[PDB]
């Protein structure tokens, strides 16, 4: 369902990827 | 498959209005020359840059320069962000596109370096897009250390016969000897012998960089890694995996020897390849790096988003976690499809696994590791 950028990955739920556009950061 | 499918670019886009290029300036210069913003990587001149430009702005710039000269700047971005560049290098434009797409104004752009500059200001312009006065380095090359005390009467033995076939036993050490021997026969006069000489010699760090590159590919002396000197250095700065200071302490060496002496000196001091959150890796192994493109191990690639991920080929590699179906989307390389591959302990995205789909090719494994989180440990 949801995607990601810069690297291509995704997730099942919505808080997993405000952990994974985080870990992008630092 | 063939070597030269990951020059072109394919995935970029077929129909490329290329040009011929022609655009050099004079050494000493004080010319204006416009910064594309979000490109943050050290360009070797010679080098391919391809871009995919999203932003008006950025895409009135290009378009603007198309018609002008196609030169942009390309800074050479140190350790600190927010515009603290010092040197940095000139991409000469030959493809562009534009495609229309869910409609915004999308161009494509595959640009090369061309010359070297240190800048003197960063004047920023109201539009977006910001100018740098910059002074051109001149590309300097010293005369043979010989020609300083050559004998006079010893001048006709020092053109060489050619090359005899290439890569055989006992063709390479029996002939380099009598060339050294033939070539610096003028330095007993001095207080130094033929050996400290041949270290600062020309064609010598050319072949022995040729010898231990031949542990990476096949390419053929004639061809390939270029003759000339000062090609042949920036070719061979251009692809090797070491951290971005070394970058750019090689691109402010002036001279090609002291470049190619250099790049020896790293390349007999990197051992290890290593993830750039944590201690250790599985990478470590850097003699099972291998070239699957004309422009060695290492290229610049773009994915769909404009980012620039510069990839380094490798054969094995451990300590990742490949999530996802092998989707061939966008791949970069056309056999193969890409997996996204993480880190096993920091979580971090590190490269990709090109899963292959034909018979008579390499089934797996070709991992391309991308450079921004390679930390070169060797011990
Ligand atoms: O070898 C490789 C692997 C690395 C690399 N890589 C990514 O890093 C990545 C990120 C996200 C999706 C994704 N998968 C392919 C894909 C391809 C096209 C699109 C469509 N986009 C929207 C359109 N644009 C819209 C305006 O501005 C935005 C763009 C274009 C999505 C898409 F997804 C990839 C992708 O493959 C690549 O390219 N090659
Ligand atoms: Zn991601
Ligand atoms: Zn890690």
């Amino acid at each position: 369902p949801f995607q990601c950028n810069q690297c291509g990955a995704s997730f099942t739920q919505k808080g997993n990827l405000l952990r994974h556009i985080k870990l992008h950061s630092g | 498959f063939d070597t030269s499918l990951p020059t072109s670019h394919t995935y970029l886009g077929a129909d490329m209005e290329e040009f011929h290029g022609r655009t050099l300036h004079d050494d000493d210069s004080c010319q204006v020359i416009p910064v594309l913003p979000q490109v943050m990587m050290i360009l070797i001149p010679g080098q391919t840059l391809p871009l995919q430009l999203f932003h008006p702005q950025e895409v009135s710039m290009v378009r603007n320069l198309i018609q002008k000269d196609r030169t942009f700047a390309v800074l050479a971005y140190s350790n600190v962000q927010e515009r603290e560049a010092q040197f940095g290098t000139t991409a000469e434009i030959y493809a562009y596109r534009e495609e229309q797409d869910f409609g915004i104004e999308i161009v494509k752009v595959k640009a090369i370096g061309r010359q070297r500059f240190k800048v003197l200001e960063l004047r920023t312009q109201s539009d977006g897009i910001q100018q740098a006065k910059v002074q051109i380095l001149p590309e300097c090359v010293l005369p043979s250390t010989m020609s300083a005390v050559q004998l006079e009467s010893l001048n006709k033995c020092q053109i060489f016969p050619s090359k005899p076939v290439s890569r055989e036993d006992q063709c390479s050490y029996k002939w380099w000897q009598k060339y050294q021997k033939r070539k610096f026969h003028c330095a007993n006069l001095t207080s130094w012998p033929r050996w400290l000489y041949s270290l600062y010699d020309a064609e010598t760090l050319m072949d022995r960089i040729k010898k231990q590159l031949r542990e990476w590919d096949e390419n053929l002396k004639d061809d390939s890694l270029p003759s000339n000197p000062i090609d042949f250095s920036y070719r061979v700065a251009a692809c090797l995996p070491i951290d971005d200071v070394l970058r750019i302490q090689l691109l402010k060496i002036g001279s090609a020897i002291q470049r190619l002496r250099c790049e020896l000196d790293i390349m007999n001091k990197c051992t290890s390849l290593c993830c750039k959150q944590c201690q250790e890796t599985e990478i470590t192994t850097k003699n099972e790096i291998f070239s699957l493109s004309l422009c060695g191990p290492m290229a610049a690639y773009v994915n769909p988003h404009g980012y620039v991920h510069e990839t380094l080929t490798v054969y094995k590699a451990c300590n990742l976690n490949l999530i996802g179906r092998p989707s061939t989307e966008h791949s970069w390389f056309p056999g193969y499809a890409w997996t996204v591959a993480q880190c096993k302990i920091c979580a971090s995205h590190i490269g990709w696994k090109f899963t292959a789909t034909k018979k008579d090719m390499s089934p797996q494994k070709f991992w391309g590791l991308t450079r921004s989180a390679l930390l070169p440990t060797i011990p």
